[PDB]
């Protein structure tokens, strides 16, 4: 699968976001403990 | 609970930058030092709403230290030897925010003095940073400190010192470094990493890590390792070289080069530890209590050098 916020497809384990969409043990992390979509550089 | 106003340095540098995105995302004000504007980051930190910055020096430039400090509550410090005697500078910083009296969490971003546990030299841009990190806490600022492992970006197949990941022409990938092929280095994702774990930290406050000194290492790998890594990544004959000496194929200024010197005689000549302090001699076990989702050398590699090589202007990822 690959990460709606940040797009890998290499994560220890898959997430699912409030919409089961995909995200990546980073991303659904972040949000799950902040509130906000991981940022990301660029 | 609330968000505070977070004091940083050095804005533009991977460990600031990376706390600053994911501060700033989450709600926190930014207020920060860059030496100058002109550059990618600098423009993309300059886009970031919650964010202001300070373009200037930090050496023997109080004023800017005084006003960087104006109303922040935690403040993440992390210099370079780019701007000048970081002791001076380091000292200063913390001198000023002691003035402002208002810092709750002081977070310096420290490394090891080498030549202070072993017969080994101290390695010029990372000693120094020790002796700022005594005089924190001398100052009795509510303090943290992190040890910074060696960054997975570091990699590049360009002929920059130390970590090249050079392309051979057939096809294969080398990296020549003095370090120990099978002894274990300590490593980090900092655009990925830092800014989590900053956070989480200041979200723990000095009534948890006030005094701690905390290494910021997720993964540790031998360069044997590292290779077999970039090697799963791009299915690619990735093979390690142990040289006695740093392979220097451009121009570097001196500070650089005595710096590498000493890094060939203590981890190639003596084999030593990246952090060579009784307490990190797992030292990944705080890391990643404290950030769980953090990007291995793998992910690195396979996902981020490929395009970082692209953005440099190469083309075997085509
Ligand atoms: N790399 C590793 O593996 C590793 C591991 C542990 C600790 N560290 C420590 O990290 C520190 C560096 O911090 P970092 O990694 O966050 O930065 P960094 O990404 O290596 O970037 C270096 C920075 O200095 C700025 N700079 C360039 N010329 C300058 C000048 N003349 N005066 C002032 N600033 C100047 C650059 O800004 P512009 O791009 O805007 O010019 C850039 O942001 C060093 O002390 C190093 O020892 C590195
Ligand atoms: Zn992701």
């Amino acid at each position: 699968t690959t990460c709606t916020n940040c797009f890998t497809q290499t994560t220890p384990l898959w997430r699912r976001n409030p919409e089961g969409q995909p995200l990546c043990n980073a991303c659904g992390l972040f949000l799950k403990l902040h509130g906000v979509v991981r940022p990301l550089s660029l | 609970q609330q968000k505070k106003t977070i004091a940083v340095v050095n804005a533009t540098g991977r460990q600031a930058a990376s706390l600053i995105r994911v501060a700033a995302a989450v709600g926190h004000h930014v207020r920060a030092q860059v030496h100058s504007l002109k550059g990618l980051i600098a423009e993309e930190l300059q886009a970031i709403p919650n964010v202001t910055l300070f373009q200037g020096p930090l050496l023997n430039n109080v004023p800017l230290m005084d006003t960087l400090f104006e109303g922040a509550h935690l403040a993440f410090i992390n210099t370079t030897s780019q701007a000048g005697d970081e002791i001076a500078i380091g000292k200063d910083l913390a001198d000023a925010a002691k003035r402002a009296g208002t810092i709750q969490h002081y977070i310096y971003s420290s490394m090891p003095d080498h030549s202070l546990y072993g017969p080994w030299p101290a390695v010029p841009m990372w000693a120094p940073k020790f002796t700022v990190e005594n005089y924190v806490r001398q100052l009795g600022l509510p303090s943290t400190f992190v040890y910074a492992g060696i960054y997975n970006n570091n990699f590049t197949s360009l002929p920059y010192p130390l970590f090249q990941m050079e392309l051979m022409p057939d096809g294969t990938f080398e990296w020549h470094a003095p370090f120990d092929p099978d002894i274990p280095l300590p490593w980090l994702d900092a655009e990925h990493d830092v800014g989590p774990a900053l956070l989480q930290i200041f979200k723990d406050g000095p009534q948890k890590w006030n005094g701690h000194r905390i290494a910021l290492t997720f993964e540790t790998l031998s360069p044997v390792q590292v290779c077999a890594a970039f090697s799963r990544a791009l299915n690619r004959r990735v093979t390690y070289v142990q040289v006695p000496k740093v392979e220097i194929k451009v121009n570097i200024p001196v500070g650089y080069r005595e710096q590498l010197e000493a890094i060939e005689v203590v981890f190639g000549e003596h084999k030593a530890p990246y952090f060579p302090l009784p307490e990190f001699s797992r030292v990944t076990d705080e890391a990643r209590k404290l950030w769980s989702g953090w990007r291995d050398m793998e992910e690195y590699a396979r996902e981020v050098f490929p395009i970082e090589e692209e953005a440099n202007g190469l083309d075997w990822m085509l």
